[PDB]
């Protein structure tokens, strides 16, 4: 019958306290048992919270959950916030059906920068036969997200048959891929490839040739 | 040792029937009732389906006509979801879960459903070679998600980076790459085991120099 | 005081309060005796604290179940209190 209000996204700094909301709509918050769940980029939900505030042993101190009253609001206070809070959070209440929040997504800030490993390799022999030709480039081990990528023939921009991937968090650092389709005439054509990666100012990159 | 592990997802074309399963194990499955959760990009998580430990009753969402129904079997220590008359809409992740009075204590790892017109599609599988030298497979034009790759039968976990697919045209494509010692790669020979799912491929792909 | 255990105050600073009993709290037992009247608890209480019992096993309910779990089993209530010295005219910190 309700449902429950989350921020879409939240930011906090390294050692800070964080407060993420959980607004009911209707009912009183307290009647029905309100319970938080942690969500890692692309992991199965795990239990922060549950019964209110009760939290089962394995999870830091650091977090704790209570019920606002005023509000008719659950809330998750997190204390001394670690780097390896970076996950979603969705708090969860029912009644006579089950309901979820919109997803709080938890940032922190203070997190140390880091510039772009890079690693290309050039189309399969495998591939060159179907004459076909798939340029790969690998940018592994950076913060933050924002990045911007693009290719070369022989040092010329050239934004056609380019794919790049959403920067998505795999450890504490992000990872990205970016692929150039040619055929396999083209391939041979210009002997010079590359791959231009700019991140926070610093440019780095990596070449292939036929 | 508490394991939810879902299967018998994959593709199935609009309005049109496909069962999950969730098997469970290391606890009393006739104590616990049981649960089916999506989460969609959009929507995020989203209730469908819970059966009671006794199996006396059965709930579900109210983004469900009552086209899905729950059911359980001791037997085995399973528990499945039928769903018929599906759409577009329907396409998330389908996590299995185990409730606890008040909550789900615990959850699985969830199982990919697409539901579209466009077939199944088997990826193409190309190898990739240039103290230490990194390697690659590439994962070409396959549909849908997902596609899970290991090295030498997950033997090196060690340096194992596998990175997003990118959508071009309707068909997924990502790369895989591990990073060991020339030592390692001249010597043992190195292998990826791409594996499609949806479309229940299962792809060794030798490195060569 | 014939009616059903349903906690409606909590006594600031007591031991109700302090081991954390919640409003709305439905006391079923204690060690053991059986309470479903207030008088069953009142008596309990008594009985325990000139048994020379100092501490003892508190059951209660709170709340009904998420649907899918109603059958489910999980411990009962398992709450660890003290006794209130009856001598000193020591209240538990609850009524209705």
């Amino acid at each position: 019958q309700f449902v429950l209000t989350q921020p879409n996204s939240v930011s906090t700094n390294l050692g800070s306290t964080v407060k993420l909301s959980c607004k009911r709509s209707t009912g009183n918050i307290g009647s029905n048992y309100v319970n938080w769940y942690q969500q890692h980029e692309g992991r199965s939900p795990t239990t922060m919270i549950y019964r209110d505030d009760k939290r089962p042993d394995g999870v830091p101190d650091r977090f704790s959950g209570s019920i606002d009253r005023s509000s008719n609001s659950a809330l998750l206070t997190i204390n001394n916030v670690q780097t390896e809070d970076e996950a979603d959070y969705f708090c969860h209440s029912y009644s006579s059906g089950i309901v979820f929040g919109g997803g709080t997504k938890l940032t922190v800030l203070g997190q140390p920068k880091s510039t772009p490993t890079l690693t290309v390799f050039p189309p399969s022999t495998e591939e060159l036969q179907g004459n076909k030709a798939t340029l790969v480039c690998l940018i592994s081990d950076f913060y933050p997200s924002d990045v911007e990528v693009a290719w070369k023939a022989n040092g010329a921009p050239i934004s056609q048959g380019v794919d790049t991937a959403n920067p998505t968090k795999q450890g504490n650092k992000y990872i990205a891929s970016s692929f150039l389709r040619l055929t396999a005439e083209q391939w041979r054509s210009r002997n010079s490839f590359t791959c231009q990666v700019t991140h926070e100012g610093n440019t780095v990159e990596k070449s292939l040739s036929p | 040792e508490v394991q939810l592990v879902e299967s018998g997802g994959g593709l199935v074309q609009p309005g049109r029937s496909l069962k999950l399963s969730c098997a469970a194990s290391g606890f009393t499955f006739s104590n616990y009732g049981m649960a089916w959760v999506r989460q969609t990009p959009t929507k995020g998580l989203e209730w469908i389906a819970s059966i009671s430990a006794g199996g006396d009753k059965t709930y579900y969402g109210d983004s469900v006509k009552g086209r899905f129904s729950i059911s359980r079997d001791n037997a085995k220590t399973t528990h499945y979801l039928q769903m018929d008359s599906l759409r577009s809409e329907d396409t998330a992740t389908y996590y299995c879960a185990k409730t606890s009075r008040v909550y789900f204590d615990y959850w699985g790892q969830g199982v990919m459903v697409t539901v579209s017109s466009a077939e199944t599609t088997a990826p193409s599988v190309y190898p990739l070679a240039p103290s230490m030298v990194t390697l690659g497979c590439l994962v070409k034009g396959y549909f849908p998600e997902p596609v899970t790759v290991t090295w030498n039968s997950g033997a090196l976990s060690s340096g194992v980076h596998t990175f997003p697919a990118v959508l071009q045209s309707g068909l997924y494509t990502l790369t895989s790459s591990v990073t060991v010692p020339s030592s390692t790669w001249s010597s043992q020979a190195v292998t990826c085991n791409v594996a499609h799912p949806a479309s229940s491929t299962k792809v060794d792909k030798k490195i060569v120099p | 005081l014939k009616e059903p255990v349903v906690v409606g105050y909590v006594q600031r600073d007591s031991i109700a309060q302090k081991i954390g009993i919640k409003p709305g709290d439905k006391i079923i037992k204690i060690n053991g005796y059986e309470v479903r009247t207030w008088e069953d608890l009142r008596d309990a209480l008594i009985r325990l604290s000139l048994d020379g019992v100092k501490e003892t096993t508190l059951f209660l309910e709170r709340g009904v179940a998420m649907p899918g779990a109603e059958d489910d089993v999980v411990e009962v209530l398992h709450l660890t209190i003290k006794v209130p010295n009856v001598q000193k005219g020591e209240e538990l910190g609850i009524a209705p």
